[PDB]
């Protein structure tokens, strides 16, 4: 239910955890702002679903319709490969919209980390500021939560993303466009 | 102002010339919402939207905001989501189903047909009666529909839907009439703004195959090719046509035979379904009596003024006007209605990944226009005529094999009716003359 | 652009009919700020925010800001806040006290009464004088007060303020001469911006209760009542009245005798100490001459163009006009100088919760006015007239107990007389016939 | 003194201390965020005094001009009793300018704890961006730091706000309103 | 609309006043792009910022966007960055060296001259020719240079960019031809934007040391002074001379002798380098011939419409017109060719410090120019004129020594020439008149 | 190579080193934001260099081009002193830009920080958002990152910038000015 928080504990997971999971995320944040798709792919599990729902205008009382349900259209829902596809366009020196390309910033704020029944996997929750400048005065904010599975692991940065649901704070899309991944 | 001589002149259907200022100028804008929208048969959606006796739908005709609705009888109103009494919405929910609606400012409540139907306190204020509820409701829209899509019109002076669609209807059934069990909308609409003329983004899609063909799509095709398969491995074919329509500057490009493109874009499993098998026999059946509809490789249309789909692809949206330099997209996807579900699916997975804002084709499309409309604001940038004459009086590009005027797939000829028909609405007060 | 004809022919006085037009279109708005704004008496703010010699407050008239500040020998001088030399800002603090005010651009001095004093390298650079220091001070605009309010206006041909309040001072009496000893103002202006036409605003304030006693307004009562009682237990009180000024365009309306409803907005004692007690009792001895004024309750008034404030709740504000799309809302407190501190106090916290920014009540107030200007920018949203009939011509409405022309409470009579007036501004030129 | 910064110690407070603060503040914002305004209003103590002080210009030596006073008027002034009252309205269905609800993100930032004498006592200084959309395409920002004395408890999400000062970094509300907590 | 009668009434250039309105009229900013920008010489930069061949920089003429571009034959083409196809942006990249320019909307491919050579599926699409590519490129502009600045012209019936320089180019040269080695441009180009009319900045860097001379810059001063040294160390020089070109409206200001002044600013190195030595006698010796310029003191210049520089400081740029109300500031650092590099690095570190948006001297500059826009949205800080009269018919202010009209360094002569020439612009349709 | 990130270690340092690091940055944004430049300039070593390019629009495959290199015109390139110049004339009552001042949010986040081969010596990458609202209306908000080469110190707020370098998420300043300080 994405009109609900996620079950965080009111008591929260410890320094070490935290720490772990918000540093993974900033250094996500670098590679998104860099430019090094690839290796941002490489931080994505093979059965990752990417999703960004639509969202509507609503009664508070019949709140249950604002999100477009799974199986719906939506502005993202991807898969590893389809990922991977979009990164291939995306350095390939082609795609106009992103070449020259934007300046971007991913600042992550508001982490709480939820521990699930089973070890090693986490349910986090985040909120995201991306801030995107292009051309000579293009300047669009996106701001959002983003609540992902995670896989902690011993190799890489320390953890995969099984799983990304972007509940982006808009309805209409008032960006020029969605060029950047969250 | 504006005199319908220098509006007329703005655009030289013959030569192929563009005077830039129609895509920025503020007072032409003005003129467009009454010439233009005001009086065009415009998209507001799919059948599918407002199955039920109740549901509605709250969208845009240009940049009045109006309710449609699925009446008790099965047929639809469209009004205005405007209170007569001071301006306030009516309703600002997207859509559901509803017993009645309220403004909220006074208490103002209407019945599902647009009637005002209670003013509190109306007979302590309005009498002692001179007033009447029954003068009071929001302005009705004509409202028709074509194969699952609905349409909407003011003027009630304005040729009915069908007979404004002209000789384009053979070409839109590519699309909505494959089958008898017709088509679905996938639930779920895109909004999005993009800070561009309208005509910029209609008149791509009714004759513009060309930016296609060339640069704008090459990372597009990267992303949606196999991984092991580039660029180099893709022919672009080399044989397409064209259709400008008879009447109203309805248009539609395509290439012949070679859905290997399509595949390159769609997938597969897509192209598979759309080629071969009981569906496509059975599109040919229906079809084939207009059109050679089987040989139509990604197929690109628009019904004036702002209607435009991608037959094959299946992206369906409206582009709503927002003054000369802003438009908002309003996409959705339709599917066959008896479409196996893994079918359907897989349309719903490639027009996010393509067509959808934020796809690998969509995002290279609002670029251009994007970049044109900035340009927009030099001086010497109005000063000269945009060149619209691609095989403008160039012989041997039609295919008779095809009804109505056609050209080959890179062409303007539908641009130039596209534009000759904006400046005919913009000149001409009357449908006494219009009409024909 | 627009003939004095076609501008009175946007609002029909009789048949009660507004053309959309007067709330969005640009053209017009430039001549609101010549014809109404540039000639019309504007509310400033209250005596309390300049009460020393030298204390200044830095606000608005229409779009040209003002400096408003205290002379020694009490007197209020207004003038324009732009320097003549280059038109740079001359005080960009929002109040103090000043022994002078300088233009940080080259320096050009002021005193407090708006005189150019000093400029710098005058002899070396004006003179070898042609030029005079007495010609360039900043426009002054004329200045009076109405019982703690301090109004302008630049047109020296204009009605004197007294002149141009009409009949209407009694009830602005109301909440500004309960007592011998004034009001005071409570230290603090709030300002926000708002994206809709001064005139819903002003309106609404001028002859609009039945948004209030309607749906507007339903949640700010469940949030002013005390958390056992809920809206079922409030009786909206039939029986009120709305005054309509003999001349200018000044209205305000109210409800009688059931002071509940004033409890469930202000509380207990704010309420107790306005109907019952010394004070009251004091209050009915100087109102009463004029007016039945003890038996108002939650009266809302307007004063043409943008002084609004509510008697009772005692919220005064001014509406900027910014552009036909936007205001800016400069809002402040007044209560009795002799009322008990704890009287202040609670109009004070009273006050924040509901008629300021951010209030239970005036949030859902431009939720409407926002919706509705929205809305403006579709062509057929602007094409029909908007319903401002309510009880006009209708009889056996009035109350011959309260002076002038009267309505009940739930009436648009001083609406009428609201965009009458404006449509007089607008097309008449001299006061010769304005004045009238 | 609004104009002067809370007196923060240079050497931070423990580890510990400093993450339950924070994490405590990020759960805070989700009730906002997911509309659980009781739950919100759960947070604060019966002697809450919730201010958001009107900002004014004057020149940097009349800098003490600046804020309005305590006792004068005030974009919010409030106290238990008076927030319950908004939240009432808040969640009434009737309350227009909410309802449809906004899409809200309340971002916080810059987290720094001082320790008063009083043990279990804090005083909090933090920044906010709190990101608001709603109806079609409205969106505003709202930008400030808050400042908050909190008091640490056994139960509930181990914090209670006994005091939250809001300085907004306006002037006039360039906002359409102010429906947003903060 | 504006007849030239009340287009040249706008400015009184005798008696000195100024129309506010000229500031913020939309529909004169229409026309100054019209009859100002379109046929006026326009700084597009340095010769160094394109020095090898294939070199180019996308720059700006008013509000069209331009390619400037270093040709084989080591001459400067200047064209429209529009494609004619459709209006896209040709190159989007802010400089480098290419050996071609496409356009990614529809692949429209040029050479570094601009001509279009190639256009895919030409012979296809376009012919069975009646489409030549020789007919469509971009709009060229005249392009020329004077002593390492480049400037464009549209009109090819305006005077020569040397004869449209009138009398102004000695006091150009104090700046850009101290040495036979020529001047070299720093790396990097500042660009920013400003919310105000061009006018207000080029105008002051026309005619305006008073801003200076008073209370624009004393907290630049003291930024720029050491640490030991306050205001009260720091004499302004009484003694200064303006310069009004006889034909133009450039004009250029400065004070005499003190270059403490200068010093004060730039600081001793660069003042030395400026006034002591084998480079300071080697300028005296070229410039002596036409001008006193050895005692010339922190010089500012203004080559109508909007060109501006500061000889001795060394920053230059270009006004941008972005609308009546904003402008973009491109700036850039210019040093002697042959100066020592420590005086370069010198000249760089004090130019970011100063006069780069950001610097101590710079972001006061635009501190008035946006209050006063702001302003201007009053309808009374509109209906009078601006004071423009320090100094007019005032005699005794010139000095015979400097060539041309001069008067006192704080005088609005040369402003009073500026505001001329460009009403003269703006009323005269025909150079027949205009070169006069 | 401002193309690319710093060289952050895949394992994030000490919790205790993240804390003082943030806590530092998080003290220095107070002090800017309640304008005691003096104590600002103080957390700056003799050695500091400020400096804030130019950045320039170029295919991704030109992106070398992209950044003004040392040496050329930059938006700020500063020294100590330039630096206490610059607050001089700041703080002097004269410097109308600021006078009114403005009022700031110096939002820090994403701190990631990189041990150097210098006990001590640290090499910082951190988002900000500066949000600065002044006279009646106008907001600005500057987004970037910067990159600080900090030096442990046992007194004062425990660290000194010995060197900062501000990539600016704009190439044409849209921004009114920049009067603030990053
Ligand atoms: S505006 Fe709808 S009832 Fe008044
Ligand atoms: S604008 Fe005020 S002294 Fe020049
Ligand atoms: S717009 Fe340039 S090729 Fe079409
Ligand atoms: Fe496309
Ligand atoms: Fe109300
Ligand atoms: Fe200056």
């Amino acid at each position: 239910d994405l009109t609900k928080p996620i079950e965080w504990p009111e008591m929260p997971v410890s320094l070490e955890l935290q720490n772990a999971v918000e540093q993974f995320y900033y250094r996500e944040a670098q590679l998104l702002d860099y430019q090094n798709y690839e290796a941002w792919l490489a931080l994505l599990t093979q059965d990752i679903q990417y999703w960004m729902p639509i969202r509507t205008t609503h009664t508070s009382r019949n709140k249950a319709m604002e999100y477009v349900p799974p199986g719906g259209n939506a502005h993202f829902d991807e898969t590893y490969e389809s990922m991977r596809a979009r990164i291939r366009a995306r350095v390939s020196g082609l795609n106009w919209t992103e070449d020259p390309p934007s300046r971007s910033r991913h600042i992550v704020s508001n982490v709480i980390v939820r521990e699930t029944e089973s070890a090693g996997t986490l349910e986090v929750s985040s909120a995201f500021l991306c801030y995107r400048n292009r051309l000579e005065r293009m300047t669009d904010i996106y701001v959002g939560e983003r609540r992902d599975i995670l896989l902690r692991v011993s190799d890489g940065l320390g953890f995969k993303i099984a799983k990304r649901t972007i509940l982006l704070d808009q309805s209409t899309i008032t960006a020029n466009n969605l060029s950047q991944f969250f | 102002n504006w005199s319908d001589e220098e509006i007329k002149a703005l655009v030289d259907e013959e030569k192929g010339l563009l005077d830039p200022r129609i895509f920025s100028d503020q007072d032409l804008y003005e003129i467009e919402l009454e010439r233009v929208f005001a009086r065009s048969w415009l998209l507001l959606g799919h059948e599918g939207h407002i199955p039920k006796a109740g549901d509605y739908l709250t969208t845009y005709m240009g940049e009045d905001p109006v309710i449609v609705v699925r009446q008790k009888d099965r047929s639809i109103k469209v009004f205005l989501n405007q209170c007569r009494h001071r301006g306030m919405r009516i309703e600002r929910s997207d859509f559901g189903n509803a017993k009645s609606f309220t403004c909220t400012y006074h208490g103002w409540a209407y019945d599902t047909a647009g009637n005002l139907v209670n003013v509190p306190y109306e007979k302590e204020a309005f009498c002692d009666c001179g007033f009447d509820k029954a003068d009071w409701g929001p302005l009705q829209a004509r409202v028709d529909t074509y194969k699952g899509l609905i349409f909407a019109n003011w003027d009630t002076e304005a040729p009915d839907l069908k007979t404004y669609l002209s000789d384009a209807t053979p070409y839109m059934d590519v699309m909505l009439d494959r089958t008898e069990a017709v088509t679905q909308v996938i639930t779920g609409m895109q909004k999005t703004v993009i800070p561009c003329n309208w005509k910029f983004a209609a008149e791509q899609f009714c004759s513009d195959m060309y930016h296609a063909g060339t640069m704008a799509h090459l990372s597009g095709v990267l992303s949606s090719l196999p991984p092991e398969m580039d660029l180099s491995q893709v022919k672009l074919p080399s044989s397409g046509n064209q259709f400008r329509a008879k009447w109203g500057g309805h248009g539609t490009g395509w290439f012949n035979d070679d859905f290997a493109l399509l595949q390159a874009i769609m997938g597969p499993k897509v192209v598979d379904y759309w080629t071969k098998g009981p569906a496509a026999e059975r599109a040919k059946e229906r079809l084939g009596k207009v059109l050679p509809a089987d040989r139509m490789v990604a197929q690109h249309m628009t019904i004036f003024p702002t209607c435009s789909f991608l037959p094959g692809i299946n992206t369906v949206r409206t582009w709503h006007p927002r003054g000369p330099n802003e438009i908002e997209v309003w996409s959705f996807i339709v599917v066959d209605a008896d479409a196996p579900e893994d079918i359907k699916e897989e349309y719903r997975r490639k027009n996010i990944f393509t067509f959808n804002q934020g796809g690998t084709y969509e995002q290279d499309d609002g670029e251009n226009w994007v970049e044109v409309q900035r340009g927009l604001r030099g001086y010497k940038a109005r000063s000269r005529p945009l060149c619209a004459q691609m095989g403008a009086g160039v012989p041997n590009k039609n295919n008779p094999e095809f009804p109505g005027k056609t050209s080959y797939v890179y062409s303007e000829e539908a641009a130039r009716g596209f534009y000759h028909h904006w400046s005919r609405m913009m000149s001409e007060p009357s449908w006494d003359t219009l009409k024909s």
